[PDB]
């Protein structure tokens, strides 16, 4: 299809925030708390509801959306999760993931608390609503759930991303699971066919936190609207013609070349830029905690040492105090 | 809003590349500044110009000035893209941007 | 020492901020968001700064302070650290562990990000000041550290806590390293003698974040008056009979022991985990391995001492 | 500010232990009832009350009624250390709370 | 629709092995072990393959297999897993998963090591087969995946069912994880729509080993020809009648309630039949490990002990020899 | 092949029914011994009986004899499944089963 | 004592079994399934049988056996554990671990299932045997057992090794416990003073399943014959002179050297993980501790037997 | 069985080395080849051979033929023990192997 990118509706860093610290066409309620690079819509602290909402509604029959977003958690149970929402009002607060219940909608939920027992969870579930339906909070939404695969966003080492694809009515979720930097890796997660939303809404995030707690992070929202081929109207007649596409082109890249070369003799020239490794800022909670055993153990160690040379010292006393007597 | 001696700014560009590059020049041709004005303002590296690269461009901050408003904001980004953009791709290229 | 619990200047949970959304008798500046149970100071968000001080100012002689704290990283590099201050004024936002410089007290830095590069980070480093010397954050303070120490705060198990005392113008710092969740478990940082401060000031807490990101919570901040035995005046006739108090103290226990009885029945009559629990067996296991040497070493010196006065004879 | 009739409540403790205590009694002896309050309001379980627990006894939600000032929640507490506390250890004690 | 079991096509236990100590109407090759209650289709050993396949072909339009089994590994990586084979010809030997390639027919891979490594496994690969197609083996058939739900089925604490269905050319997939005793709890997984599939072939499964080790137990096999309730012709004529029914039921139930009660009164008569929990036969494997190092600290806790023990000793010898000068 | 004097032995149920049970009748009824044959036979619990069961019925070992060929064993079940289940569910059930 | 490999009664990786699919100089009955790295002398199915004698009998007046093996169960409870035999007569399959009852012999029994309910298992049992005797199955053989011990050896992070030693008519029973990968590491465990046993007879391991499950796994067994060094007569000019095994062993240690960096370049020329090695580290913490607390022990007792000898003086 | 000319086999090592060794050399001294022979053939890495290492350096299937004998291989083993090994320790190391 053709994609358009529609900037009312995007945010994205690293100057997410003005210089009056609200996100611009974004609408930000509850515990959110908006950087210069992301948006933390749930901090770690307990009971903790966040929402950000846009302002104009967005008029598509075909659109894309494109979120990056982490959920990282000290302990290996997560709090709420995140919750995706395409509709008809902004409910900015509420018991459903920080936002309102009795939504008109369509709305992806990254559940990573297992309310209903099962051992199923994280999961991401895909619940439409009419405005008349309560969300099932202590079962996950099993029984509302259209399409739920069950993958792990927690603590990745690099940010999940998440695409929702609305196109001739089938709404279709691939999944990046995090593990790789490349972006263009989305492995498919579910597909709903034959699903009604509204025609115009508002396009949201919001997150909770109940007894543990996580930090939920939105590094970028991108939203497309998409256009069949067909469609489209083409109108060739706009564009003036490709010579000064191929005039402009070799010199665009020309001068990106000449740049680099420019950048290449001072990022070096300057010994005061230094950078730091992303390998180390990942570790497995596993992992994490063999290390603090083994932290643990250097007491335990320094401990033995310093008995061991008292004892080499009373051992040194007795030597010296054999021969005081004979 | 974006007009041809906004671009067409020697202040802006060279305060813009201090630090980076620590190569100050004294004059350069009109395409080369507005080249490094399009190479400057494209974060993402797509080498690529759409809606939030035009705010974070147009709503600037040096070192007082009052922020402008949203409407303002809106208007004058939905015009540029309307007038530039023929593709209708959402994003301004370097070839569209020249004509302007 | 005798001990004073001072109130004006102490918080805890579990019932930390009231419903007004601010901590009793402290202020809150910067990039901090206190919550029920503990305060977080600065956020693992980039470039954030926070701190808490005191309204009313302080005076005393001898004091001190016992702070819990957990300071959490994704990495292993910690951002700038907490920060812990005696001062004259209520820095509130600065440049300064997100407090302001150019303070008249004393500071403690509990550094987590080795800017001097000399590898000797996270670090506790104790800092006076009348106010007129700049701090040197390009090199952790290493020139105006009166005395410095050696641990590491971060992504402990357990909270972190803190002793800061001050009594008879020697400042003591002794610092739990968190891998127990014994209160009393206090291990020896660092001392300073013969140091000045004002006579009155606030009491704060403050924390900031650079490159790299970490949590600062602070869960209590309890402050002690403490005097001496023989400068305490005592107060005769004003205290009631130990009888009384005896005869008291045998009911309340038994009143409460009944009441944990009738709670009993009713907490499963109306309705951890495991690798969990296996952790914290691992953590009780190192701890008693940590104790029975202590004791080993207490025993090795009570031999020593005894032959020691076995030479003369 | 800790009055007598204050402790003195029976709805108070019998809104209180709802939930955790599933026993509503009918009537209790006064010493019984406020042996209650001290052991609902000792949150640290170090069987001692201090300022601050005092201010979340008398300063809590409960269930639209306007905050108390400070000062005057200093005061009271403040009042409450010198009168009832006698072994100036800042700690209320329940040898020291059967005066009041 | 309606289901018919069909005992041909199936085993379970207790009794699942004969004297001779081999599965009736099924014939197994490599290195699988049948055992009185379950199959052990490939043990815990290096480059170990088995199979159990069908004697008679199934000839079936819509039919149902319901699949017990277990996979157990002392690490967190299995070693390739398990396949369930709708085929035209017994494939008994083989590299994909201890069966022969190019088949024809329908393969369900429960693949547990990931060759591909994208971080995706174990997952459950639905794989349709005419017979001409390679198996990817170094890529876990990513681009032959039809259908592909991503789940855990290692070390659970109960045996994992999984339902696959084939019913008006749909091939529905349905997985319980293996985490409640319960057996009526399934769990959807994948469907495949309009595949075809041979009319007639073989019923088996297969699993092999490779650098890691895993035991696979299948524990039972299940088959159920499926027809539409329109297509089934009733035949009322050959039943008797109600009343017959109404005379049997009840006592049948009264002799089931009777002989309850004549073993209630003999289950605690004689005290020589003793039980055993099933708790503590489950156990994670950070669970094991950090079980492990708490075991492994003992050996400290005791050479400490006799330390203390030994010191207090030369301290009485100390004390003793102080009043022998004076 | 599952006659009606194969189902009526008493010696062969006394043997099953000893050791989990230990009450040693010493004569029943037609209608008790075949409700104990059917119990007793039914190793899932279902209160049904099916090919497997039966054929673990049928090739039995007590404490020799030769083991019955594959096409006896699925000819003869065929047949019983053919004979006695009408309701053509797969399984048979005791109402089914009292009829031969 | 001087130690003399034997290779027609052993067997060990990583080629333990050849293409014919039987280990050499050994049969197997039961349900042993022999593999190329290791024996799996009793799977973790129900009632599964199996063992692994000799086929000629050893003729040893002095002997060790080193066996390193894996007892691994997915529960808390073993199904009934290993056996190792020094008997006269090859029992393959039988009632006692996989063996036949009434052998005539020795037998070291890792018994991991508590028949008698006593809560003395898993427990090492050394039961000599004439034949005449049956052995107490319900009771793990405590009316039988010479001499007893008390160590788990299920589900450990490493191999279990165990050396049982025949000299002078004594039996000693060493088991390592199988948290470290050393293998000279062995803990003393039983022995067995003035035992007689046959002359001449068969090496055999068996195991045995019951009702729970586990996998019995051995990865070696080692046989070595025993002599004293004034009874081992000496064998003069037979030997070749020191001088050339000087001259070999020095060019064949450079060359294995240069070989090993010739491999160096060539191992990524043509082409463990997280996690595990914080295990591994874990262990190899506690293994140093293990060792420092007996370094202090003997120095403790060195200083201890010097104060010793202080008295009489 | 132990043979001059089987330790000195170019054929023998070229194919023992392949795939481990990427670097197939021409012609090499005959204590060369011997000493690679030797290290190949210690599995367990403590520098010895032993009747284990030298029954699976004979009987190996490399790449049909008829399986040996184990009384041929047992009397094999003990020759080249009896023979080559001096020291009585049941190992034969490369000193005494260097005899033949
Ligand atoms: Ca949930
Ligand atoms: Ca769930
Ligand atoms: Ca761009
Ligand atoms: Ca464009
Ligand atoms: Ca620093
Ligand atoms: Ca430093
Ligand atoms: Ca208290
Ligand atoms: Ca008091
Ligand atoms: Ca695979
Ligand atoms: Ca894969
Ligand atoms: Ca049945
Ligand atoms: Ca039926
Ligand atoms: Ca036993
Ligand atoms: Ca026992
Ligand atoms: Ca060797
Ligand atoms: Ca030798
Ligand atoms: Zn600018
Ligand atoms: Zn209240
Ligand atoms: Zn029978
Ligand atoms: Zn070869």
């Amino acid at each position: 299809p053709h994609r358009r990118f529609e900037y009312k509706y995007s945010f994205k860093g690293p100057h997410l925030v003005q210089s009056d610290g609200t996100v611009p066409f974004w609408a930000h309620a509850g515990n959110a708390i908006p950087s210069s690079d992301q948006i933390r819509v749930a901090p770690s602290l307990k009971s903790q509801r966040g929402s950000v909402w846009t302002k104009t509604k967005a008029a598509f029959e075909n659109w894309e959306v494109e979120v990056t977003f982490r959920v990282t958690g000290r302990g290996r149970i997560g709090a709420d999760g995140l919750a995706i929402w395409y509709a008809e009002n902004q409910g900015l607060e509420g018991p459903v993931f920080g936002s309102a219940d009795l939504w008109n909608g369509v709305g992806i939920f990254f559940d990573s608390f297992d309310n209903d027992g099962k051992k199923n969870n994280p999961a991401i579930v895909i619940i439409g609503n009419n405005g008349q339906i309560h969300y099932d909070h202590q079962n996950d939404g099993a029984s509302q759930a259209l399409a739920s695969c069950q993958r792990d966003f927690r603590n990745k080492p690099y940010p999940v991303r998440a695409k929702i694809t609305y196109y001739q009515n089938t709404l279709t979720v691939m999944i990046n699971n995090g593990f790789t930097p490349d972006k263009n890796d989305y492995e498919f997660c579910a597909k709903v066919e034959n699903m009604i939303i509204p025609a115009q809404g508002h396009f949201g995030i919001s997150a909770a936190t109940g007894g543990l707690a996580d930090d939920h992070d939105v590094l970028s929202f991108l939203t497309f609207q998409l256009t069949e081929p067909g469609k489209e109207p083409p109108t060739p007649d706009k564009e003036i013609s490709e010579k000064e596409k191929e005039k402009y082109q070799e010199e665009f890249e020309h001068f990106q070349q000449e740049l680099d070369k420019k950048k290449e003799e001072f990022q070096k020239g300057h010994p005061d830029l230094q950078g730091q490794p992303a390998e180390e800022i990942f570790e497995s909670v596993g992992d994490r905690e063999l290390r603090q055993v083994f932290e643990g153990q250097n007491r335990i160690h320094l401990e033995i040492k310093q008995l061991n040379r008292q004892l080499d010292m009373i051992l040194d006393e007795q030597r010296r105090y054999v021969s005081s007597l004979t | 809003g974006l007009d041809k001696n906004t671009v067409h700014d020697q202040e802006h560009i060279m305060e813009h590349l201090e630090g980076v590059i620590n190569k100050p020049e004294a004059e350069m041709s009109p395409q080369e500044l507005q080249l490094h004005y399009f190479k400057m303002h494209d974060y993402d590296g797509n080498n690529l110009l759409d809606g939030l690269e035009l705010s974070t461009a147009i709503t600037h901050v040096h070192k007082q000035a009052p922020l402008m408003s949203e409407d303002e904001l809106i208007n004058i980004i939905d015009g540029v893209l309307r007038d530039d953009d023929k593709n209708n791709d959402g994003y301004i290229d370097y070839a569209e941007f020249a004509k302007s």
